[PDB]
């Protein structure tokens, strides 16, 4: 199950 | 025994030869199981593993979107990068990603990560408390600046600890007879001689599966630590790998190759004979 | 199949430079003429359009050579829009545009030039433009893009563009540039005067690393200085108003922090 | 800028016995940045249809890849791996060893 991955460097 | 879920995912800048590209894959254990590739034409995430075929559309949809949201934010991370390092946009670099968790045998969470590099060197990572960040270079101490300001460990944290190991668990019933299997090596041994005083013996062990395993060569019970190859994919889901040692000619005999596996019930002890 | 790019930018100003680069394991170029090679079938190798001119604007093909066929496919479409050519519009951000993450923003463009389409343009975005049709009301023509869900990717510097019916390539000089924020989700800073709100100056300070504070009255920037108490602070020197701040980290001058509680100077 | 040169193994998914399918393999691993050429060869020659996994990596970043295709050996039948790559300056041969 994927991650939401939102946060930029 | 313990079992791990990864998320792999690699992006590339190629200013010139296309736009940036988006690699991710799913791994159970050593058993890959989904892809998104953004140069596809697919445009979503794909299944490549047997087990997974029977997920309902609204799972393929679910992870679609979250895979594409994520190249979204690593394309303009690579842009970040860029400032971050003060470097042209001429050339090309590469930022990867890894996330998951690892379960016991229970069932019960027992690690989880979520990590970045930049140009194949550590960038930022969650550490084993799963509150804090470890940045690895001043740049990197911008990002978990941002990252603490923004409280974002708490996200991860409850990925982790809640909808990683629940997927993982999840997969183990789904592949159960492929992830749980357990392919014990079929080996032999080859002999070849390289000089007039000397002669090479290579252990060799193939079709095994997981892809953990000791080879070891022992000359009279002390091991003579040899050339160890890597454990390489056969393809079919099994590995390979093999352990040569240099022997003085009539001393094939005084040398053992000694092969621990899951998958044995007894490590082997195998010794040459013509 | 190649891959077609321009650089710098396909938006470029009559008399900049763009060169168009067609990447292939000697390359000619095609227009929107399919087959006709451009410049009477000029062999590029190495094409650099410079000084650039009205002629130079269109929807560019290349294809490059290829001894054992003899040449390739033709490559991705790159429209090269040539700018300055008539008086700029204007730019407008509705409600404006400090925009919380996650929200939505109209930019509107807007003339009483009569143009066809408008364009919008983030700068230093390779993204093609985006394009809506000019709508007509009260001796203006205008445009309403609608920019988000609001994150890093969509804050910047934007312009807008016209163009007329028969040059659809062929842009107006560029309105006055916009400056689109991202607000949040980092955590607020607070604010203060000194030696208070009824007269002065503005502190705000916060536990969080920002680098810079901006200061917005119902904008203005500082640098923080590392101050103590593990502290980043910035005092703004000032017929008062509303003010709040907002923090800022290096590298990145289009995201700030969530505003801080308004602050009331009487 | 980290760089790794790929470690090149070419091999048979099973045990080659003339006359008999089988599967080329050639294992590309531990290298960075991540494009790389991978060709097989038979007698000199491309092989076509090639097969390649998706690209993955290891704990220290490194790239790994499995490019394979259908084949049946014969005592004739010379096969390699060709490998380029950035910190490559000739490409490199690697010859399959039954
Ligand atoms: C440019 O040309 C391509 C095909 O030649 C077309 O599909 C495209 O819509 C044209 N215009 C733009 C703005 O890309
Ligand atoms: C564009 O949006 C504004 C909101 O700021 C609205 O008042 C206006 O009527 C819109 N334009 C049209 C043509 O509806």
């Amino acid at each position: 199950t994927y991650q939401w991955i939102i946060r930029n460097w | 025994g313990s079992h791990s879920m990864r998320y792999f995912s690699t992006s590339v800048s190629r200013p010139g030869r296309g736009e940036p590209r988006f690699i991710a894959v799913g791994y159970v254990d050593d058993t890959q199981f989904v892809r998104f590739d953004s140069d596809a034409a697919s445009q979503r995430m794909e299944p490549r593993a047997p087990w997974i075929e029977q997920e309902g559309p609204e799972y393929w949809d679910e992870e679609t979107g979250k895979v594409k949201a994520h190249s979204q934010t690593d394309r303009e991370n690579l842009r970040i990068a860029l400032r971050y390092y003060n470097q042209s946009e001429a050339g090309s670099h590469t930022l990867q990603m890894m996330f998951g968790c690892d379960v016991g045998s229970d069932g019960r969470f027992l690690r989880g990560y979520h990590q970045y590099a930049y140009d194949g060197k550590d960038y930022i990572a969650l550490k084993e408390d799963l509150r804090s960040w470890t940045a690895a270079d001043m740049a990197a101490q911008i990002t978990k600046r941002k990252w603490e300001a923004a409280h974002v460990a708490e996200q991860q944290r409850a990925y982790l600890e809640g909808t990683c190991v629940d997927g993982l668990r999840r997969y183990l019933e789904n592949g159960k007879e492929t992830l749980q299997r357990t392919d014990p090596p079929k080996t032999h041994m080859t002999h070849h001689p390289i000089s007039d005083h000397e002669a090479t013996l290579r252990c060799w062990a193939l079709g095994f599966y997981p892809a953990e395993i000791t080879l070891t060569w022992q000359r009279d019970g002390e091991d003579q630590t040899t050339e160890l190859v890597e454990t390489r994919p056969a393809g079919d889901g099994t590995f390979q790998k093999w352990a040569a040692v240099v022997v003085p000619s009539g001393e094939e005999q005084r040398y053992t190759c000694h092969v621990q596996h899951e998958g044995l019930p007894k490590p082997l002890t195998l010794r040459w004979e013509p | 199949k190649p891959f077609l790019s321009a650089w710098p930018s396909a938006v470029v100003p009559r008399g900049g430079h763009v060169t168009l680069r067609c990447h292939y394991r000697n390359f000619m170029l095609y227009k929107e003429r399919i087959h006709v090679p451009i410049f009477h079938g000029r062999l590029f190798q190495e094409f650099n359009m410079s000084p650039v001119t009205t002629a130079h604007a269109g929807n560019y093909t290349c294809r490059g050579s290829h001894p054992h066929s003899g040449w390739s496919a033709a490559s991705n479409p790159v429209v090269i829009m040539v700018t300055g050519n008539h008086r700029k519009p204007s730019l407008l951000a509705h409600p404006g545009p400090l925009v919380k993450s996650g929200e939505r923003v109209i930019l509107q463009c807007w003339s009483d030039i009569m143009f066809e389409h408008f364009f919008l343009h983030k700068e230093g975005i390779s993204k093609d433009p985006s394009r809506l049709v000019g709508q007509i009301h009260d001796g203006v023509s205008k445009a309403n893009f609608s920019i988000g869900p609001m994150m890093f990717a969509l804050a910047g510097t934007y312009r807008c563009y016209g163009s007329v019916t028969h040059t659809p390539y062929q842009l107006s000089a560029p309105s006055d540039p916009l400056d689109i924020v991202v607000t949040g989700p980092y955590e607020k800073p607070s604010l203060s005067a000194q030696p208070g709100p009824k007269v002065v100056t503005l502190s705000c300070s916060s536990r969080s690393s920002y680098d810079m504070y901006h200061l917005s009255r119902e904008e203005r920037r500082l640098p923080a200085v590392r101050k103590v108490n593990r502290t980043f602070q910035a005092d703004f020197p000032l017929h008062g108003g509303t003010y709040r701040c907002f923090g800022s980290f290096r590298h990145s001058p289009y995201e700030w922090s969530d505003p801080s509680d308004p602050l009331l100077v009487s | 800028m980290i760089q790794r040169t790929p470690k090149i193994q070419v091999y048979s998914r099973h045990p080659a016995e003339n006359g008999k399918s089988n599967f080329l393999n050639c294992y590309v691993s531990g290298f960075h940045p991540s494009d790389i050429e991978v060709d097989l060869l038979k007698n000199g020659e491309r092989i076509e249809k090639v097969e390649h996994s998706d690209l993955s990596f290891s704990k220290d970043w490194s790239f790994y890849l499995l490019y394979y295709t259908e084949f049946t050996p014969t005592e004739k039948d010379e096969y390699a791996c060709r490998v380029n790559h950035v910190t490559l300056s000739q490409p490199k041969i690697v010859k399959w060893d039954r």
